[PDB]
């Protein structure tokens, strides 16, 4: 399963 | 820069004339441009937004013309009310990001109303406990005349308000002080209509 | 639509902020932005359901969370002085649609709370003579002796708020301009027909909100602790 | 970067036996990338291409195929036009490579 | 056994375009899975390998809807960027990144992985110890900055050793018969004469399962630059191809071939017949 990223650049 | 520019800082026209809110942008990208309206104490409200392929956006009264070869935009109220009474906000946002909206200083909007008949009067106005404090109202006064601070710490003088009262609009004044055997004739430091006391 | 309260909010410097925001539109963004005094409002970060973004300018000042996603909060920590500004929350259906604002949070930061002070609320029945030359009774409300400009005005006729004739100063007026730390005064006017003044039955109330200590608020003075009241000053009709 | 191609059969090459030839175009950067291959100088209509795909090094890739039956008197080629280079590199089929 | 689970993501913008094109490729011991692509009619993680079909409609829409809020995350770190670098608005630019990790021995993870990239090359990156970044250059170290406070690390280490694991160990069970598949390659030696008395011969290996290969030219003992290579290319039918030609004079030579298809390392010799 994919992952979702947290706070952008 | 981007900036947002709004000019001018305020602006006070009379009831049914109209009044003119400019605004200039520096960033050619920009294509959305929304108009905020916000009441005192209450926030900003969307009241009307024009696009770059269009030049004119017409909702009754407000309506927005945009100029793309000056880099600017102008807000016109037909008709203006004293409900109109509020501070104008213009945004900017540009293809790439619409979620970043580039926000103008703003536009303090001040809509003087017609008084019909003029009434001047001071009144004296008593406390309702044990009492013993007493409140001088200047009330049914025109547009035209104002109201000073009375330079005196001891007595306090407040700015100029219109009620509605549903069956129809009258400015009115609040003055007092702690200061023992203070009449309500004192407000001999601004000029006001030759009327009427006891 | 986009509810914040409060609707001013009062800290010491170094404690921690944490300003409560939330929407009923089931909006996936939501966004906050700083406004200045006479100056532009600037996002300062927003929250696109679960990612959060920062401005780079903005960031290591304001920090962000999210509960779930009809709520969202901006967090300050510690708390100085130049963090004092209105606070605007918005809410928007997408990344790249239109944002409703909400009513802001007022947010003042002060060193000491020493000179934190409730209102003292006055009703002044109207003036016989006000009667006689016209139809009309105007009741004057008076709001003395509170610190800091954090109040909110509203009428009460038997039991129901009215906005209808109804008028209160824009800003208050400070009671010793003279020096620094002053306690400001703030008026109001409520006019209603003479008939209506001359029955014994109707109700007249000046309710007056203030916004101060809450309870994680520290006080170490004598006095009583001048905590997020409701001053209220109430007068009955005569004939 | 600048894109390296490969041209080279699936089987062993065999004149008679229909075959499937291939282009592998690596070491490439940005992604957007034209790929012609080439009969006796003209285009091929029916060109099979795989997904944009990239490698460990952040390099891009794709390989590009057509049925081909190999005949010793004619020619293969594969042209690649990207923004790296300023003239499309054009890399001849060699059945010994 | 060597088993890795990784996701490559790619990010591109378009000229004057609202929104950009995002890519989510997956990967399972080097070969491709699962697919999303924003280009395509109906934006959907669609299955790649045939042992996918498995899954029900539970696992492939919470995947596309993963997906939907990466394709906005990196949409305005894409944004961030140019205003870091102070590019102009217009252009085509590139959001890369590598995130998953690898098992070793045996099922409980080795190493994690977690890379960034802008342009083709190197932006960010969470270090071997999953708590430390390490910043390319100044831009980077804003993205650092910004990533330490509110602590993003963290939550990737809980991904990376938890969530990647665990569902690794699931592709594994469901896909065993055509994972774990190893195919032998075909070697042979080729004559090519060249002027001044010299001679190249050529060793080959085509079709072998996985692309890891090792193709070796001896004098005996050990030629190291002077060997001629080529890169692991793809044949077409999920099989690769490679080979290894060494300059020699007008000659006996031996080749080594080393694959975990087959059990003992292939050692060869050119005829003629």
């Amino acid at each position: 399963a994919s992952n979702e990223n947290m706070e952008t650049m | 820069q981007q900036q947002v520019r709004q000019s001018p800082q305020s602006l006070t026209v009379w009831e049914g004339e109209t009044a003119i809110l400019n605004c200039s942008y520096e960033d050619s990208t920009f294509n959305y441009f929304p108009w905020y309206q916000q009441f005192p104490g209450e926030g900003p409200a969307l009241l009307i937004s024009i696009r770059s392929v269009s030049d004119k956006k017409e909702d009754g009264r407000f309506t927005i013309f945009f100029n793309k070869r000056e880099k600017k935009l102008s807000l016109h109220i037909t008709d203006s009310q004293p409900g109109d009474s509020a501070t104008y906000f213009c945004a900017a946002s540009e293809g790439s990001g619409s979620w970043q909206l580039i926000f103008g200083s703003g536009t303090q909007l001040t809509v003087m109303p017609n008084i019909q008949n003029p009434d001047p009067a001071v009144y004296q106005l008593r406390d309702s406990k044990s009492s013993d404090k007493s409140v001088c109202l200047f009330t049914d006064f025109d547009s035209q005349t104002n109201v000073s601070q009375s330079k005196d710490s001891d007595v306090y003088i407040t700015d100029k308000c219109v009620l509605d009262m549903r069956s129809m609009k009258s400015n009115s004044a609040v003055a007092w002080s702690n200061k023992s055997d203070f009449a309500c004739a004192n407000a001999f430091n601004n000029s006001i209509i030759p009327e009427d006391t006891f | 639509t986009v509810k914040q309260n409060p609707r001013y909010k009062l800290a010491r410097v170094g404690k921690p902020v944490n300003l409560i925001c939330s929407q009923t539109m089931n909006h996936d963004t939501m966004y906050w932005y700083q406004k200045k005094p006479n100056q532009a409002p600037k996002l300062l970060l927003f929250y696109y359901d679960k990612i959060l973004n920062r401005e780079a300018d903005t960031f290591e000042k304001f920090q962000s969370s999210r509960p779930n996603n009809s709520f969202c909060s901006l967090y300050i920590g510690s708390a100085g002085l130049e963090y004092s500004a209105m606070y605007l929350c918005a809410s928007s259906a997408g990344l790249d649609a239109e944002q409703y604002f909400g009513p802001g949070t007022r947010l003042l930061v002060l060193e000491d709370l020493k000179n934190v002070f409730p209102p003292e609320v006055a009703v002044f029945e109207p003036s016989e003579a006000e009667i006689s030359h016209t139809q009309k009774a105007t009741l004057v409300c008076l709001a003395t002796g509170f610190y800091p400009d954090h109040v909110e005005l509203s009428w009460w006729v038997n039991g129901k708020e009215v906005h209808s004739g109804v008028c209160t100063d824009p800003q208050p007026l400070k009671e010793q301009p003279a020096l620094n730390d002053s306690r400001y005064a703030l008026s109001s006017r409520l006019r209603v027909s003479a008939t209506f003044w001359q029955n014994p039955r109707n109700h007249f109330r000046c309710q007056v909100q203030f916004y101060g200590l809450s309870e994680n608020d520290e006080w170490t003075q004598d006095r009583a602790k001048p905590v997020t009241q409701i001053v209220s000053a109430e007068a009955w009709g005569r004939a | 970067k600048t894109p390296q191609i490969q041209v080279y059969s699936r089987h062993p090459p065999e004149n008679g036996k229909p075959n499937i030839l291939n282009c592998y175009v690596t070491q490439f950067h940005p992604p957007h990338i034209e790929i012609q291959m080439l009969k006796n100088g003209k285009k091929i209509p029916k060109v099979e291409m795989s997904d944009m795909s990239f490698s460990k090094d952040w390099s891009f890739y794709i390989l590009a195929h057509t049925e081909f039956t190999p005949t010793e008197t004619d020619t293969y080629a594969c042209r690649v036009k990207h923004a790296s280079m300023a003239e499309p590199k054009t890399v001849y089929w060699d059945r010994d490579m | 056994g060597p088993h890795s689970m990784r996701y490559f993501e790619t990010a591109v913008s378009r000229p004057g375009l609202e929104e950009p094109r995002y890519i989510s490729v997956g990967y399972v011991d080097n070969k491709e899975f699962v697919r999303f692509d924003s280009d395509a009619e109906n934006p959907r993680y669609e299955p790649r390998a045939p042992w996918m079909e498995q899954e029900g409609p539970e696992y492939w829409e919470r995947e596309t809807q993963k997906a939907k809020g990466q394709e906005q995350w990196f949409r305005v770190s894409l944004r961030n960027l140019l205003g870091y670098y102070n590019q102009s608005a217009g252009g085509s630019h590139t959001l890369q990144q590598m995130s998953g990790c690898d098992l070793g021995s045996d099922w409980r993870l080795l190493r994690g992985y977690l890379q960034f990239a802008y342009e083709g090359r190197d932006y960010i990156a969470l270090n071997e110890d999953l708590k430390t970044w390490t910043a390319a250059d100044m831009a980077a170290q804003i993205t650092r900055r910004k990533w330490e406070q509110s602590g993003a690390a963290e939550h990737y280490k809980a991904y990376l050793e938890g969530e990647c694991v665990e569902w690794l160990h699931r592709y594994l069970k469901n896909g065993n018969a055509t994972l774990l598949r190893t195919d032998s390659p075909k070697a042979h030696v080729t004559h090519h004469p060249r002027s001044k008395g010299e001679v190249t011969l050529r060793c080959w290996a085509l079709g072998f399962y996985p692309a890891d290969i090792t193709l070796t030219w001896q004098l005996n003992g050990e030629l190291t630059q002077d060997m001629e290579l080529v890169e692991t290319r793809p044949a077409g039918d999920g099989t690769f191809q490679k080979w290894a030609s060494v300059v020699v004079p007008l000659q006996n030579y031996t080749c080594r071939v080393y694959h975990e298809g087959l059990p003992e390392p292939l050692t060869l010799r050119w005829e003629p017949p």
